[PDB]
DNA sequence: CCGGCAATCGATGTATATATCTGACACGTGCCTGGAGACTAGGGAGTAATCCCCTTGGCGGTTAAAACGCGGGGGACAGCGCGTACGTGCGTTTAAGCGGTGCTAGAGCTGTCTACGACCAATTGAGCGGCCTCGGCACCGGGATTCTGATGGGCGG
DNA sequence: CCGCCCATCAGAATCCCGGTGCCGAGGCCGCTCAATTGGTCGTAGACAGCTCTAGCACCGCTTAAACGCACGTACGCGCTGTCCCCCGCGTTTTAACCGCCAAGGGGATTACTCCCTAGTCTCCAGGCACGTGTCAGATATATACATCGATTGCCGG
């Protein structure tokens, strides 16, 4: 703000040379694929992949708007013309992963008392029935 | 006396001290200490042959019109009809003859090193060319350097206001005109006072202060008038400052030629209201707050400014706009 | 006269949660006739203990990440790892807390 | 030729006939003296009405009947016909109990 | 100050954390968690206390029912510090009245 | 204004990654359904107990303290929600 | 007069017809130190329950009314004797 | 001369007592107040609810060739009712027994 | 020297089963358990109401309260006839 | 000329019919304590008016996630064979159960009387609600480093 | 002649820094009202004494259940083969998310009645403890009757 615009010369490239004065290039590995063999994991990796990266982290894991919509469609069933506030449906949601993970770690321990990898509807069905849910 | 020595003017503990704060077309501008307190140097070659940084050197009778308006500014501080602190004081304007003194080299050199700079090295000069030295009070950080250091939309509103309020209390005393509000030419200071008071016409109102204090400065292109003599710098023949791009304080000197059909010497105050506008502009689109605006409350004020912002292009002066506009009531 | 100033009862039990709040809590909802002058001392004593004992071990589950706040994760870490509070909180869920990681040996490669 | 039954038959006549009666099927004797010694860790010199043995007793008995169909359960989820200590184990997991 | 007040543990957890951990912070949803804490907390014991006092045919609550609804509630090892602490305050205040 | 078929707005990727969390490798093809019964099933136990703890007080609006008593009473207390 | 060794008087044909009452046809031969176990940590946690009642109440007698509130406590109620 | 009094289950047309109830509200620690309509409400569904038990096991017992109720016709009776059977799902009836069921397939082919 | 008196429900037990099978008796243990069934339920529902009136900041017990706790308490059915039984009963009384 | 399917034939355990004998259940009586009638004082609950915050609904841009198709590797499931652990039954040993006899520790009740908790009036300081600042924490981007999975090339009894 | 091991290669995962955007501590005022201080006063419960129920200990005799051993077969477990069906990866299509903006519905606060509940005194009827018969259920004996396991007796490829 000298009343006038130049060029650059007020400043001699100072944020390049306090940063990044030519590191920016490439960085990791820079060659991939280029090869007739299709690279591939084998089936069960990205399995256990997902398995540690899921354990770690805390966000929700269903999209907020769908949910929302089975709630309202639900509660339209009891009262009409209802309305909510927005940590009445967080709370709900909330509630409701936490009661499916459980369920789906009681499935796995079922399934795998009758030597299996895969879980089945009947593990389901088992757990609900021993929990007491379920007469 | 005249052209003295700069040793007189500048003794080796000020010489010592001095810190380079900005170059310019006019010149350099250091910071030193001197008489128990923190003083602004503003050094200028005039009287040369040569050219430096790409334009020729200055003489005295356009320079004069200047300090004439740099004083009157300074002095209306003391007015009981109009009083208003938002200026620079005059501590002393002097002659100088020599060259330049190598600790403010070293200095420059130090300074093109950590920030760079627009202009030559000042190591061309002889003996016999001829400078001068103005003194000024220390304002503070310019609004461009604090752009990440605003507090919230509160702040924002005393500085909208207070510079409102000076430039009215200006246009009512002397008839101003500045007309180059950049917002590199504004200066913060923080202060303890809770408010502040400004007279207009024998009618006194404070404003609150929100602990920072405004001031303005860079008076080269402005405009004045007194006992129906005008003072001025009649700037019509060259184009190279309307040529400007990229954004819209490259635009107002356009808008206000057009405004006031290339015409310097008259006096329309509207002008120095679009300048408040660019600044509003600033103040909304080139600034981080470190507090968001959850409050209510500040929803309220921001709303505020936002209308004020969009409907005050639509009154006459300064004076019109602080006495009207619902922001200030 | 002089009353000789005033004292509250937490600073003569030496405790920093408050006595008369408990008083006051005590005696408006509705759990006996009469409350003596010694159960709100007791109880703010053992809710003081606990509160002490969670935070210490949420601050090192804390420091141990790396961070100098606390955060839900940290509390969720601290609770479950420890067996008694494990057990005094079974059927408690704490928002934005997570799970342990854990992974049965059957499923992992040979 | 001594008559004999075939593995299974005998099981199911119990089975029929113990499901319709309402009676305690534990000694009274060694429940009582279990109880006592039990007891004797948290106290020294107690005393015991009669009622308090025998609502013991019952509570106990209802937990463990209620245990085992769990566990049979459990023995037929895995394609089997014999109740062993990993189902018990697998129930009380499930149930929350330790 | 339109408002009507609402009242919370905020001040004393703070306290209590400062002391423990003389240099750590904490965030308001773990506020939030502590404050849902230390209320269930209280409702359980006083809760105990007062079905203890009643099936007794009193109709007082002293220090008797606290420390007995305290080691029923908590379970071991954690009983014990919380009765010896009970137990250390409710001397201290008795002796200093 | 009447919602209609809303519960196919809970994907099978959303499905497989509850159950990543859970810790399961491999699902079979007939799981999405049942999870589908089954929450449905506890959303309108708990909705039904918390529209009935609304009407109570003669109010218009669900708020998160209906929603706390109501799991609070079925027995899965929750902190956090202004508990 | 201290006892010892009384969890062997659970003999193995009444855990038989425990068994056979809960509807089980093939038993192994591990389930019988199971069963001990698990009804020994039972006992334990009822009966320490109970005497703190009896302790609180100070007596000397384990009544009815310990067992009985003990059991409600653990949310096992029991109706018939008393209460 | 006071009228002769009238008690207030008469009134109500009910046969659970009205003032035995109003009393063990009142000195129970609930509530600061009680009001004049809780106790009549209150009777009315504890006697609804002894009825609904009773009848049906009258009718259990008589299927068994008796004349009086024993606690295994009260155990027969509610467990095989689902209402009654989902409101009393964690309480033991002493002397009560099971209900006779077998697994499927441990029957003899 | 008295011995204490001591009070139950046995009278109105009978009263109700004697309307309903008038030809089928009872015996203690029976009485035993209808007793402690009672009482239980009683408790249950008295505590709710107890709850419900607190949470909306007042100070007593009304038939809202006890309505409201029976359509909490009570599984889908058994809940219309409960509370149409107790609208009657109020009714009845208060127009007498 | 057998491997089968049905039809006997014997033996064992459970359901059913009739006669005697008891103790638990169904009433009758007397008494006293808890509920009903009658009346008053005051405060909790109902109703109207008003304010304003938060919930519903709309529009446009972008892009991250859901939907779809296909090849193929690994797991679910059936069939088979073998060995031993569990069920059925008999002869012998042990301790539960029942019926009395005797002792006293402790539960249960009553009467006296003091000390601790409820209640009230005057005084005052803790704790919460508005407005405001700001130091550092968390977050992102890039680049480098690491670590792990999927591969071919080999010496050998 | 079947291999079972090692050295390379590529692709995720994790570290290091530099720049940005906001949150969580605090500072002030201003009240509001709830907690503290100093009294009086009525009753809950601590304590001491007494009566008598029921819990504990021991002994003798019967008979049913627990225990040990022999024998055989059906069930559990390991191994092989086959085929379907989920997983990993690339391409195309849908709608969730973000930001901003009006409109107004319903929750929250203030003031004013006024009817419903608690509290007190008097009186008598409902409900509890105790004592007697008689009859529903328990016990004993005999008598079918349904079902399990082995043997006979022909029978079509």
């Amino acid at each position: 703000a000298r009343t006038k615009q130049t060029a650059r010369k007020s400043t001699g490239g100072k944020a390049p040379r306090k940063q990044l004065a030519t590191k920016a290039a490439r960085k990791s590995a820079p060659a991939t694929g280029g090869v007739k063999k299709p690279h591939r994991y084998r089936p069960g990796t990205v399995a256990l992949r997902e398995i540690r990266r899921y354990q770690k982290s805390t966000e929700l894991l269903i999209r907020k708007l769908p949910f929302q919509r089975l709630v309202r469609e639900i509660a339209q069933d009891f009262k009409t013309d209802l309305r909510f506030q927005s940590s009445a449906v967080m709370a709900l949601q909330e509630a409701s992963e936490a009661y499916l993970v459980a369920l789906f770690e009681d499935t796995n321990l079922c399934a795998i008392h009758a030597k299996r990898v895969t879980i089945m509807p009947k593990d389901i069905q088992l757990a609900r029935r021993i929990r007491g849910e379920r007469a | 006396k005249g052209p003295v020595p700069f040793s007189h003017c500048l003794p080796t503990e000020k010489l010592q001290r001095c810190e380079k704060i900005g170059e310019g077309v006019f010149g350099e501008v250091f910071q030193t200490i001197a008489d128990h307190t923190p003083v602004a140097i503003k050094i200028i070659a005039i009287e040369g042959p040569d050219l430096v940084n790409g334009s020729h050197q200055k003489t005295f009778e356009e320079i004069l019109p200047e300090i004439i308006i740099s004083k009157e500014l300074s002095l209306l501080s003391g007015e009981v009809c109009n009083r208003t602190e938002g200026f620079i004081g005059l501590n002393s304007v002097h002659c100088v003859q020599g060259s330049y003194p190598p600790l403010l080299l070293k200095a420059w050199d130090h300074y093109n090193s950590t920030k760079g700079s627009a202009n030559d090295r000042p190591d061309f000069f002889k003996d016999d060319q001829l400078f001068i030295v103005l003194e000024f009070e220390f304002g503070g950080i310019d609004l461009e350097q604090m752009r990440t250091k605003l507090s919230s939309l509160a702040t924002a509103k005393s500085i909208l206001h207070q510079l409102t309020a000076s430039l009215a209390v200006a246009e009512a005393s002397l008839r101003f005109e500045h007309r180059d509000l950049h917002w590199g030419n504004v200066l913060l200071k923080k202060t303890s006072l809770k408010k502040l008071h400004y007279t207009l016409n024998g009618k006194s109102s404070t404003i609150p202060s929100c602990g920072l204090q405004v001031s303005i400065i860079d008076y080269t292109l402005s405009r004045l008038e007194r006992d129906g003599i005008v003072v001025f710098c009649d700037v019509s023949m060259d184009e190279d400052l309307f040529t400007g791009d990229g954004d819209y304080q490259f635009d107002i000197y356009r808008l206000m030629k057009k405004e006031n059909n290339n015409r310097w010497g008259e006096y329309h105050p509207y002008s120095n209201v679009l300048w408040l506008h660019y600044l509003t502009d600033k103040m909304l689109k080139q600034m981080t707050f470190k507090t968001k605006c959850n409050t209510p409350a500040m929803k309220q004020i921001k709303r505020k400014i936002q209308e004020f912002h969009r409907t005050m292009l639509n009154f006459s002066s300064a004076t019109d706009l602080l006495c009207q506009h619902s922001l200030f009531k | 006269k002089t009353r000789a100033k005033a004292k509250t009862r937490s600073s003569r039990a030496g405790l920093q949660f408050p006595v008369g709040r408990v008083h006051r809590l005590l005696r408006k909802g509705n759990y006996a006739e009469r409350v003596g002058a010694g159960a709100p001392v007791y109880l703010a004593a053992v809710l003081e203990y606990l509160t002490a004992e969670i935070l210490e071990l949420a601050g090192n589950a804390a420091r141990d990440n790396k961070k100098t706040r606390i955060i839900p994760r940290h509390l969720q870490l601290a609770v479950r790892n420890d067996e008694e509070l494990n057990k005094l909180l079974g059927r408690v869920t704490i928002a934005q807390g997570g799970v342990l990681p854990n992974i049965q040996s059957v499923l992992l490669p040979k | 030729k001594p008559h004999r039954y075939r593995p299974g038959t005998v099981a199911l006549r119990e089975i029929r006939r113990y499901q319709k009666s309402t009676e305690l099927l534990i000694r009274k004797l060694p429940f009582q003296r279990l109880v006592r010694e039990i007891a004797q860790d948290f106290k020294t010199d107690l005393r015991f009405q009669s009622s308090a043995v025998m609502a013991l007793q019952e509570a106990s008995e209802a937990y463990l009947v209620a245990l085992f169909e769990d566990t049979n359960l459990c023995a037929i989820h895995a394609k089997r016909v014999t109740i062993m200590p990993k189902d018990i184990q697998l129930a009380r997991r499930i149930r929350g109990e330790r | 100050r339109r408002k009507t007040r609402k009242e919370s543990y905020a001040i004393y957890v703070y306290k209590v954390l400062k002391q423990v951990h003389p240099d750590t912070g904490i965030s308001s949803k773990a506020m939030s968690i502590m404050n849902s804490f230390v209320n269930d907390v209280f409702e359980r014991i006083a809760g105990e206390a007062s079905r203890l006092a009643h099936y007794n045919k009193r109709s007082t609550i002293t220090s008797r029912e606290i420390q007995t609804a305290v080691r029923l509630l908590l379970p071991g090892e954690l009983a014990k510090h919380a009765v010896s602490e009970g137990t250390k305050a409710v001397t201290k205040y008795t002796s200093a009245k | 204004k009447v919602l209609r078929d809303n519960i196919q707005g809970i994907t099978k990727p959303a499905i497989r990654r509850l159950a990543r969390r859970g810790g399961v490798k491999r699902i079979s093809g007939l799981i999405y359904e049942e999870t589908r019964g089954v929450l449905k099933v506890f959303l309108e136990n708990v909705i039904r107990d918390a529209v009935t703890y609304t009407e109570h007080a003669k109010r218009k609006t669900v708020t998160a303290m209906d929603v706390v008593y109501a799991l609070k009473r079925q027995g899965r207390t929750l902190y956090g929600f202004g508990g």
